[PDB]
DNA sequence: GCTTGACAAAAGTGTTAAATTGTGCTATACT
């Protein structure tokens, strides 16, 4: 048995959103004129922004700080 | 936590069945042969025709004739039809077609 | 899915060649004109002889079948419209089928003296049935056809504006694209809102739904409820304390004895006297009820 | 204690200008 800490937990939403931003990336890179085209005008960054908003929002561990004193936290 | 409310309010009133509106009963039949009751107030003015708990249209027992309510005919196949082909053209259509079923 | 019961069964009729398709639209129309033409011959009489009767018949009959069989061969046509449309809000197999109602009216229209393909015309009359279906039947709560192409519109152009500024905009940057004011264009996004479900579920476990749980605004609140009946009393005690030629003005100008106000002049119906006096007569009853003789009575029941 | 003359504010009555809603049709070809 092994432990997700927060990093890994972060990383796996992290490639959960560059994975959708890949797929909508790879659908729309055959419909955009070539050799004309720039990264940064088909690079879309909602996803993974809404990825990383939802893990911190909603997912069970992203629980809310227990200030009871200092020895909860 | 929340609240909302349904699509109307509450009245508190309480008067009961001392105070009468005067009102009387109409009678209406429908397609099938069923016969409904419908109190209206004694204004009056009753429809001819009124929409039954069957959902018929039934009609009023006292008049003959009830209103005409009369409407526009439906639009169907052959009179769409009618305004692309003229009657000319569709006569030597029909004398084309007759002419394969009389070779046999 | 189930659907595939629909694609095999249309699956068994075979497409139409460019030549078929003219040849059912001609026999349609020739089998139309045939049924005309017994219809309207009875009006008169007109027998017709019996060999030309049992063919005109056997044409009718043969229009009737190639419409039938126009319509069958092309039914692929509109799962392959509908599947664009799928995911939107209504179902995919309705998609198909009231598709296929504008399909119908495609064969309805379609004639070949325009030299055109079946396909080029119906296609029209299939997606404009299918837009009309989602419009009309998407939503919970009905919206318009031309409310819904707005809001379409207003979302087109967000998500454009979005993708470009990189956040949701404010409502004048929208207004400025839509040439209406910022302010209808949020009356426009609080229409497009959908309803949420009540049976969902609430507190993260299957204890409760979230209906559980709405407190009711209008609820018979029982405090008030008696407390009103006191007041209908109390007042009426007041009433009672005075005489009843001062008491009726009151109880009919208000609708107390019957719940329906009564102009000045009504009053007269039975009291016989003329408005402006029953102005001063309610004036007089009105400046000896509020003294603070009776106003104590009843003062603290308006909160 | 009450009628009458006379007046203005409020509200019905109808027209109609504007806003909203329903409906048919778009013909390269596409199954």
């Amino acid at each position: 048995r092994r432990l997700r800490t927060v990093g890994e937990l972060i990383q796996n939403q992290i490639r959960v959103g560059l994975s959708r931003m890949e797929r909508v990336v790879r659908e729309r890179m055959t419909t955009q004129d070539v050799e004309a085209i720039t990264p940064q005008t088909l690079i879309n960054i909602r996803p993974v922004v809404a990825a990383i908003k939802e893990f911190f929002g909603t997912s069970q561990l992203s629980q809310f700080m227990d200030q009871n004193n200092p020895l909860s936290g | 936590v929340l609240r909302g409310s349904r699509l109307g309010a509450v009245s508190y009133e309480t008067d009961r069945n001392h105070d009468l509106a005067p009102r009387q009963v109409a009678r209406y039949r429908t397609d099938n042969g069923e016969e409904f009751d419908v109190p209206f107030a004694d204004d009056a003015e009753i429809p001819g025709t009124w929409l039954c708990r069957n959902g018929l249209e039934g009609t009023l027992i006292e008049g003959d004739v009830p209103e005409p309510k009369k409407v526009k005919p439906p639009r169907t196949h052959w009179d769409m039809l009618l305004e692309r082909r003229s009657v000319e053209e569709l006569e030597e259509l029909l004398k084309e077609r007759l002419d394969l079923i009389k070779a046999k | 899915d189930s659907v595939r019961a629909y694609l095999k069964q249309i699956g068994k009729v075979a497409l139409l060649n460019a030549e078929e398709e003219v040849e059912l639209a001609k026999r349609i129309e020739a089998g139309l004109y045939a049924t005309q033409k017994l219809a309207e011959l009875a009006e008169k009489g007109e027998k017709l002889p019996v060999q030309q009767r049992r063919d005109m018949q056997w044409i009718c009959r043969d229009g009737d079948r190639a419409k039938n069989h126009l319509l069958e061969a092309n039914l692929r046509l509109v799962v392959s419209l509908a599947k664009r449309y799928t995911g939107r809000g209504m179902a995919f197999l309705d998609l198909i089928q009231e598709g296929n109602l504008g399909l119908i009216r495609a064969v309805e229209k379609f004639d070949y003296t325009k030299g055109y393909k079946f396909s080029t015309y119906a296609t029209w009359w299939i997606r404009q049935a299918i837009t009309r279906a989602m419009a009309d039947q998407a939503r919970t709560i009905r919206i318009p056809v031309h409310m819904v192409e707005v809001i379409n519109k207003l979302g087109r152009i967000q998500r454009e504006l979005l993708q470009d500024l990189g956040r949701e905009p404010t409502p004048e940057e929208l207004a400025k694209e839509m040439d209406i004011t910022p302010e209808k264009v949020l009356e426009i996004q609080q229409y497009a809102r959908e309803p949420i479900s009540l049976d969902q579920t609430i507190g993260d476990e299957g204890d409760s739904q979230l209906g559980d749980f709405i407190e009711d605004s209008e609820a018979v609140v029982a405090v008030d409820a008696v407390s009103f009946t006191l007041l209908q009393d109390q007042l009426q005690s007041v009433l009672e304390t005075l005489s009843e030629r001062e008491a009726g003005v009151v109880r009919l100008r208000f609708g107390l004895t019957d719940g329906q106000p009564r102009t000045l002049d009504e009053i007269g119906q039975v009291y016989g006297v003329t408005r402006e006096r029953i102005r001063q007569i309610e004036s007089k009853t009105m400046s000896k009820l509020r003294h603070p003789s009776r106003s104590q009575v009843l003062r603290d029941y308006l909160d």
